[PDB]
C-alpha cells in the first residue's frame, strides 16, 4: 500500500545506506554494527545527530555517501522513484505514492511539483553552495574547499545539520557569508515545497495560498520570538554569548533562534546555556518548519491549527478561522491525531531512555525531541548513548522523518465501519 | 438466545420493548437515528443501520441472531431487501411485517419464516367486538371453534351456572366467572352470576352466537 | 459570570484562608507572606503541596483552618455556598452557577447531586475516617488519636495530599488500615460524583452511563497498570522498595500507582525512584481521575477521548466510539481545549521555574505537573523554592484546580460571529 | 417566582423579553435553533430543547418552574402535548396560547391553568377602533360596564367639564383628560377640554355611545 | 474607497470579480455557502452571512464599507429588508438592484442611493440593435440626443467623409470610423468608409434614423 | 493506457467495476460521496468530485487520462459541461452516454470522440429477441449482414448439418454448434443437432429470416 511502500523504500535505503558504510572504503577506523545503522539512519532520515564524527570518521568517499543519503531524505525517497522513471510513465499508480509522499490531498498535477522542487533543488543547492560558499572557502584549497563548500549545501538546504568539521559550524559564529547563505538554505528548504512554488508562480503578496500565507508570516513571527527569546536569555549567560560584539551577539542570537527547526547547525554549544532557553528551545523543535517540506516532526501549520482551534473553541467562534478563510473540520482532526502521535512516541522515548541510560533527564529530553523532529542538536549525550539507547534513537529517528502518521498507517488494518451508534454523554472537565 | 429488532415501528419498539423486559438479548436497529436513540433505554443495544445494505447488516454481526424480526410495515422495497438479505445470510428464523396481500405474497417467496399482519389481525379482532357489544376478548382454536370472553348482561344477574346450563342447552362449556376481579378457574355449578362479570364459554362459533341471543 | 464568580469567590476563600493562617493563634513560629498565601492557596486548591510542615507549624486550631479550606475546595466553593443558603432557593441563576461548578451539561436536577455528593462525603468521611483510623489510631492518645484520625480522612477523601506529620505517611508503608482505608477515601473521592450517585441509584453492572462505564473500568485498567509499573521499576532500586518483604513490595507499589491522581500521599519517597518512574507518574498525574470530582488537571475521560478520538481517526473510522455508545464532536474539541491549555500552561510553568531558580530539572518538571495536577507530590523542591518560585506555582496550582478552561472564561470576552467563511485548505503533515 | 416561555413566537418572545426587563427569572425554551439563540440576550437564560419530549423537558428542571407559558400557537400537537406533560409534571401555573376554539377546548380538557387568544383579543379590541373613529383605547370592567378612552372631536373644543355634563345627563362619569400630553386625573368642574384630547369615559357601554352620538 | 457586494448573483458577482480586478477593497457578502466559496478568489474577502440580520451584518463591520450593493433582485424581502439596515447603519452609498417597477418603489422610499434595473435597461438596448439591425451599440445623452454606432452597410462602401456629408445634410457629426480594427479618432473629410466599418454618428435620435433610412 | 470513469451510474459503475477487474487504472468520479464510497473497492481510486467545476477537474490531474468517459445519463447539462471542459482540456479520447437524440446533437457539436446510447441499443437487440422467439443472441457486421445465434426448434432435433444445407439452399453458413454445453467450432457436414442446442448462422438478415420459417 502506499503508506507501507514509503516505509519499505525509506528503511531499505537506511539498510543500503548503513552497509555502504561500514563499507572498508568509506571508514578510517573500523566502525561498529550499531553506529554504522546509526550514522546512515540519521543522514537518510536528515535528522543530524551523529555517535561518530563526521570530519574524521569517514572518508572523501564515505562523505559522498552521507550527502546522497541526505539528498534522498531530504527531497524524500519517492521524488527520486518519481525522476529515476521520469528519465527513464507516468502511472496513476505512481502519482498516488507521489502524492502521499508530498502529503498531499489532491493528486492535482503532483509530478509537477515533483519537476519544481528538485529542479528548484539543485539549482539552489549548486549556485549558492558550490559558488557562494566557495567566496569564502578556498582557504581550505581546492580539493577541500569545493567539497566542504558543497557537501555544507546539500546538508544546509535538505535540513540534515551534518557539519563536516568537528565544531558544528561554531568556528563561523560571525561569519556573515555561513550565517546568510546557510540560514537561506535552510529555512527555505524548511517551508513547504508548496510555498516555494506558490511564491514563485503568484508572484504577489495576496495571491498566496492559505497554507503559504500561513507559512510566510508564521515562520517570520515565529523566528522573530525565538531570537528575541535567545537573545535575552543567553545575553548575560557567560558560557555563550556572554564575550561576544553586540553585533555577533545578534548573529548568535539569529541563528540559534533558527537551527532547531529542523536544521541541527551549532553557532553555539547547546550544553551551555541556562535551561530556560533549552526548554524553550524543545517547544521550538517539537513544531518544525512547514509541512512541504525538508523535516519537520509535526509541522509549523499543525501547531497553529491546533492552537488557533483551542483559541476560536475558548470564545468560542463556531468554527476554526485564520485569515477570514475558515478551516474545515477534516484538518483539526487530522492536526490532533498529528499531534497526539508525536508527543506520545516522545514521551515513551523519554521514558525508554531514563532506563535505557544512566545520564542527567533534561539531556534525555533534549535529545528525545531533537531526534523525533529530526532536528541534529543535542547537548551531547549522541556520542555518549548506549547501544540500546541508540537504537531507541534511531526509532524515533525514523518515526519523526517519515511522519508519525504514515507509519502507523503501514501496519494499520484500515477498517470501514458504515454503521452509526447513539450519543454518549461524557465529562471531560 | 438472541434477538434482532430490525425497524423500530410501533410494532417493531413494542417487540424490542418487551422482549427486553422479559430480559432477553435484543439488538435495535433502525434507519433513523432518532428512533435509536429513543429505544437506547429499552434495548440490550441500538445501532443506527439501513438494513438494506448488506455489509451494514454484516457489521452488526446479524449472524449472531436465532430470531431477527424485520417490522418495516410500510416500506415494501425496504422490506423485501431486508428480508432476501437475511435469508441469504441463513439466518434461522425469520419474522416479518408485511402491509397487504402483495406484500405478504413477495415475502412468502424470497423465504420469510413467519409474516404478521399486526393491524389485519387486531382490526377483525376489534370488528367482532364492535358488532357483537357483549365479546370483550376471545382466541380461535379454529375456523369453527372457539373460546370468548362475555361480559354478562343484567339477563344473567345473580343466575346459577347449572341453573342456566351452556353445556346440555348449548353444546358449549363455561370455564371462568371474573366477580368484581375475583376470579374463579374451572366453577363448580352451581355459581352465581353477577351482572358485569366476564363469563368465559368454549365451543362452536356458532353456538356461543346462539347462547349469546337466547341466553343473553 | 458564572466562571467569573467561580473563580473570584475561589480566589477570596485563599485570600480568607491566607490571612487566617498567618493568624498567631494558627502558627507556632511567626509565618511569612508568601508562604501564608502558598500554604492556604495548596489547602483550597486541594493540591498538597507545603512549603512549611504541617504537623509541626500549624497550631490544632491553623490545623482545622486547613481541613475547613481542603473541605472547601475538594466539594467545591459553590456546593457549600448552595448549601449555606439552602439550610438558609434555589433561584435557576444559582442553578446555573452550580451546574458550572459541577462542570456538567444540563441544568437537570444539579441540586439533587449536591444534596447526594455532600450527603454522601461527611456520611464516608465520618463513617471510615473518625471510626475506622481510631481503631488503629488511638496510638496517639484521645486529644492527638481523634484529630489525626479525622484530618487525614477529610484529607484523603478530598485529594489533599495533606499529611498532619513529617512522614507523609511513609510511616505506615504496610499497614492495612491506613493504606485501605486511605485509598478507599481518595480513589471514590476521585471519580465522578456522578459516578458515585449513578452505581449507588441504578445499582446494575448494566445500567450505568457511558461516563461511570468508561470510569469504572477505566481507573480499573490504569491503576493495574500502573502498580504493574512501579512494582517492575522499583523492585531492584534499594532506595525505595528494595528493602521491603515481597508483601509489603505490593502495599508501596499499589499505593503509589494510585496516589498520584491526585491524592498526594507519601508510602515511599519519590526523589528516590528510577527516573523513569517518575516520568511515568508525570503523565500518570496530567491525566487526574475523573471529572466529577475531587480533582484533576485534564481528567481520566477527557484523555480517554482524545486518545480514542486519535485511534479512531487512525483506523479510520469516520465517528469516534467506545462502548459501542459514539461521542459526538462538542466533547472532542472541550477535550482537545482542556488538553491543549492544561498542557501549555504546564509548559510554562516549566519555563518560568529553569528562569525562576536554580535547581534539578526532572525537578522542577515534577514540580510543575503535580502542581497543576494539584497532586501533591514532590521530589522535594517544595520547601526550597524561590519567593518567586512559589508564586508560579500557587498560580499553577490555582489554575489547575479551577480547571484551566474556567480560568480563561473569566477574563474571555464572549464573541459569537455569525457569520461564515470559505473553505481554506491547509497542510498539517 | 420562576418563569418558563416554552415556545418563542412573537406572542411568546414578548413575553419572555418583557419578563426578563422586569428583571425577572425566565427560562426560554425552543426547539428552533436560531430562535434559541435570538433571545439569548433578552433572557435569563435559553436552551434548544423539544417540549413533547419528556427527558428533555426534566433536563431543564421544568418542575423547578412556578409559571410556564406555552406560546405555541399554530400547532396544536406540540401544544397540546407539551401542556399536558406539564400537567403531569405537577406544574402549578400553566398558561397556554390556543389556535381556535377547537384547540381551547383540549386545553381546558388536559388541565391548561389559563388560556389565553391574543389574536383573537386584539382582534375585537381593533375592530372596535376601527367601527368607532372616536374610541381610541378601552377596558372592560364587565359585559355591560367599560372604560373608554375617547378622542374629542371639535364637537367639543374649549368645552367645560360641568357645562357638558354626563355624570346627571348619560349616568356617565369623565375620569382623565389629557390636553397636549399633560394629565389632569379625577378632574374637577370646570375643566377646558381642547380637540384631539383625551377623553376617559365611565360607565355602561350603551350609555356611552348614546353620548358618543349626541355629544360628539 | 472600500466595497461591500451584498448578494453574489450574475450582476452582483460581476461587479465584485470586476472591482476585485480593478484592484479595490471588495467584501463579497452572500447567504449560500456555495456561491462564497466561488467568489473567495475573486474577491479581497468572502463571508458567509445573512444580510438581513442585523448583527450579522455588524460582524461584517459593514459600517467600514463606503459603498454597499444589494445584488439581490428576484428575493423582494431579502433587498428591502437589507437596504433598510444599511440605510438604518448610516452607510453613505446604498447601490440596490430591483425587480421591477413597485421593489423599485419600496427601495426610493427606504432611501436606496441609487436603484439599478440591469436587465430591463440592458433589454431596451438590445431590442433597439433587434429592430434596428444597422445600430451595433449606443449611449442616450438624453431623451432626444443619443451618439449611436452604426454597422456600415455596402451603400456605403469606399463613400468620402466630406462626400456624403452628416453636418450639413442631417445635423448630424460623424465621430470615429473603425476599417479592420484601426481607428480613426476625429476623422478629417475625406476619409474612406468600407463596408462593415464601425461608424459612430452624434445628434438628435430622429435625425440619425433619418439619415439610417436615407443614407443606408 | 489510463481511464477516468465520470459518473457511476448503472453504466459507469459497470465500466469502472469491469476495467478494474481487467486490472487497469481506473478513476472513479462522482458528485455523490455514497457512490464514490461504494466503488472505492472496484477502482484504482474513487473521488468525490463535481465534474462541472474546471478546478474541481484539474484537482484530479484529469489531463493525465488518455480515455474519459461521462456516463451521466440523466442530467444533460451535468454531461454537456462535464464533456466539453473534457475537450478544452484536450483529452485525447472523450466517451460520453447520452440520454436522446437531441443530447446527442449537443455532445457531437462540443467534440465528444464517441458517443453511447446504452439503452436504445440494448433495447432494440431485446426487442428482436421478443419478437422472433428464435433469436438467442446476434452481432450485425452492416444494415444488411449479420450473425445470429439460433435457439433450435424440435423441427432440427436430430438433424445432420449437412442434410438440411443452408449454404446452398438460403446462402447462410453455419458457424458453430452447441449441444449440452459442448462447442463445435466450424463443424464438418454431417453434425447432430439436438433440440434446444446454439446454432450459430451467418449471411443476409433477410436470408436467416427465410430459413427460420421454413427450416424451423
Ligand atoms: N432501510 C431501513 N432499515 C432499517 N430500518 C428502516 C429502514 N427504513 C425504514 N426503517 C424503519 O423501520 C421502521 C418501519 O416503519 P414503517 O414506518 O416505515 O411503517 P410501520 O412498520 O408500518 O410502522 P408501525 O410499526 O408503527 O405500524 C421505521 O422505524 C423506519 O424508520
Ligand atoms: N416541541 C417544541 N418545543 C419547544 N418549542 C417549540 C416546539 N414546537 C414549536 N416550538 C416553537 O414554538 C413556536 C411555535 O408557535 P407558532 O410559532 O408556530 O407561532 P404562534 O404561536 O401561532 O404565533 P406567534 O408566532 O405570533 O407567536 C415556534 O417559535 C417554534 O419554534
Ligand atoms: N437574505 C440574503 N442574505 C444574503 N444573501 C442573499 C440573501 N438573499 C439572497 N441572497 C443571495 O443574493 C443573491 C440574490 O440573487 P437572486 O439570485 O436569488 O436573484 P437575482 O438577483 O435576479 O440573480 P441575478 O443577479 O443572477 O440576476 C443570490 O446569490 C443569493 O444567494
Ligand atoms: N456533475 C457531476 N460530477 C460527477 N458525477 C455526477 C455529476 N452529476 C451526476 N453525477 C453522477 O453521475 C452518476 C450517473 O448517474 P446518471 O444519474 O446522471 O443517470 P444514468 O446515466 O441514467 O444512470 P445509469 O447509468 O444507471 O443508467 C450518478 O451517480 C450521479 O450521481
Ligand atoms: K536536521
Ligand atoms: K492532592
Amino acid at each position: 500500500t502506499p503508506p507501507q511502500v514509503l516505509a519499505i523504500g525509506f528503511f531499505l535505503t537506511i539498510i543500503i545506506g548503513a552497509v555502504l558504510l561500514m563499507l572498508p572504503i568509506s571508514t578510517t577506523k573500523p566502525l561498529s554494527w550499531i553506529d554504522a545503522l546509526f550514522t546512515a539512519a540519521s543522514a537518510t532520515t536528515v535528522t543530524g545527530l551523529a555517535v561518530v564524527d563526521t570530519g574524521t570518521q569517514f572518508t572523501v568517499f564515505g562523505q559522498t555517501v552521507i550527502m546522497g543519503l541526505i539528498q534522498i531524505g531530504g527531497l524524500g525517497f519517492m521524488t527520486f522513484a518519481v525522476l529515476i522513471v521520469m528519465i527513464l510513465k507516468i502511472g496513476l499508480k505512481e502519482r498516488m505514492l507521489v502524492q502521499e509522499a508530498l502529503n498531499q490531498p489532491t493528486i492535482g498535477g503532483v509530478i509537477g511539483l515533483v519537476k519544481v522542487l528538485f529542479l528548484f533543488s539543485i539549482s539552489i543547492e549548486l549556485i549558492a553552495a558550490l559558488i557562494l560558499s566557495i567566496r569564502l572557502v578556498p582557504q581550505y584549497g581546492w580539493s577541500s574547499g569545493l567539497f566542504a563548500s558543497l557537501f555544507h549545501a546539500i546538508s544546509a538546504f535538505n535540513n540534515a545539520g551534518f557539519s563536516l568539521w568537528p565544531d558544528n559550524l561554531m568556528s563561523y559564529v560571525g561569519d556573515p557569508t555561513v550565517n546568510l547563505v546557510i540560514t537561506f538554505l535552510f529555512i527555505t528548504g524548511g517551508i513547504g515545497f508548496t510555498v516555494l512554488f506558490d511564491v514563485m508562480k503568484n508572484r504577489r503578496f495576496k495571491t498566496f495560498s492559505l497554507h503559504t500565507k500561513l507559512m510566510l508570516t508564521g515562520t517570520l513571527m515565529l523566528n522573530a520570538i525565538a531570537m528575541l527569546t535567545v537573545f535575552i536569555l543567553e545575553y548575560s549567560n557567560p558560557g555563550t554569548l556572554g564575550h561576544l560584539h553586540i553585533v555577533d551577539k545578534l548573529w548568535a542570537s539569529y541563528f540559534q533562534a533558527v537551527t532547531p527547526r529542523t536544521a541541527g547547525f551549532n553557532s553555539l554549544d547547546f550544553g551551555s546555556m541556562r535551561e530556560g532557553t533549552i526548554v524553550f528551545t524543545l517547544l521550538l523543535m517539537f513544531i518544525g518548519a512547514g509541512s512541504a517540506s525538508t523535516a519537520s516532526g509535526i509541522k509549523l501549520t499543525t501547531f497553529i491549527v491546533i492552537l488557533t482551534s483551542v483559541i476560536a473553541y475558548l470564545r468560542g467562534k463556531k468554527e476554526t478561522v485564520i485569515f477570514r478563510r475558515s478551516i474545515k473540520y477534516p484538518i483539526i482532526i487530522k492536526a490532533l491525531a498529528v499531534s497526539v502521535t508525536s508527543l506520545f512516541i516522545v514521551f515513551l522515548g523519554i521514558f525508554a531512555l531514563t532506563i535505557t541510560e544512566q545520564a542527567p533527564f533534561l539531556q534525555i529530553v533534549f535529545e528525545t525531541f531533537s531526534a523525533f523532529g529530526t532536528v541534529g542538536l543535542t547537548m551531547g549525550l549522541t556520542p555518549e548513548l548506549t547501544t540500546a539507547g541508540k537504537c531507541i534513537i534511531i526509532v524515533i529517528m525514523f518515526i519523526g522523518r517519515i511522519g508519525p502518521l504514515t507509519f502507523v498507517f503501514s501496519f494499520a488494518k484500515t477498517e470501514q465501519s458504515n454503521i452509526r451508534y447513539p450519543d454518549g454523554e461524557v465529562f471531560t472537565g | 438466545k438472541q434477538f434482532a429488532v430490525i425497524g423500530l415501528g410501533r410494532f417493531g419498539g413494542s417487540i424490542v420493548k418487551e422482549l427486553h423486559r422479559m430480559g432477553h438479548e435484543v439488538l435495535a436497529v433502525d434507519i433513523n437515528e432518532e428512533k435509536v436513540n429513543a429505544y437506547a433505554s429499552y434495548a440490550t443495544h441500538a445501532v443506527i443501520a439501513n438494513a438494506t445494505e448488506e455489509n451494514e447488516l454484516l457489521s452488526l454481526g446479524i449472524r449472531n441472531f436465532e430470531y431477527v424480526i424485520v417490522a418495516i410495515g410500510a416500506n415494501i422495497q425496504a422490506s423485501t431487501l431486508t428480508t432476501l438479505l437475511l435469508k441469504e445470510l441463513d439466518i434461522p428464523n425469520i419474522w416479518v411485517k408485511a402491509q397487504n396481500y402483495y406484500h405478504h405474497k413477495v415475502l412468502e417467496k424470497i423465504g420469510a419464516d413467519r409474516i404478521i399482519h399486526p393491524e389485519k389481525d387486531m382490526g377483525v379482532k376489534i370488528a367482532q367486538s364492535l358488532s357483537d357489544e357483549n365479546v370483550l376478548n376471545y382466541i380461535d382454536l379454529s375456523d369453527e371453534y372457539s373460546i370468548v370472553e362475555l361480559l354478562a348482561t343484567r339477563k344473567l344477574d345473580s343466575k346459577s351456572i347449572i341453573d342456566l346450563n351452556v353445556r346440555a342447552k348449548y353444546g358449549c362449556t363455561i370455564l371462568a366467572i371474573k366477580h368484581h376481579g375475583d376470579i374463579c378457574l374451572s366453577p363448580a355449578p352451581e355459581d352465581i352470576i353477577r351482572e358485569q362479570d366476564c363469563l368465559v364459554i368454549m365451543g362452536h362459533k356458532k353456538d356461543i352466537k346462539r347462547f349469546e341471543n337466547e341466553g343473553m
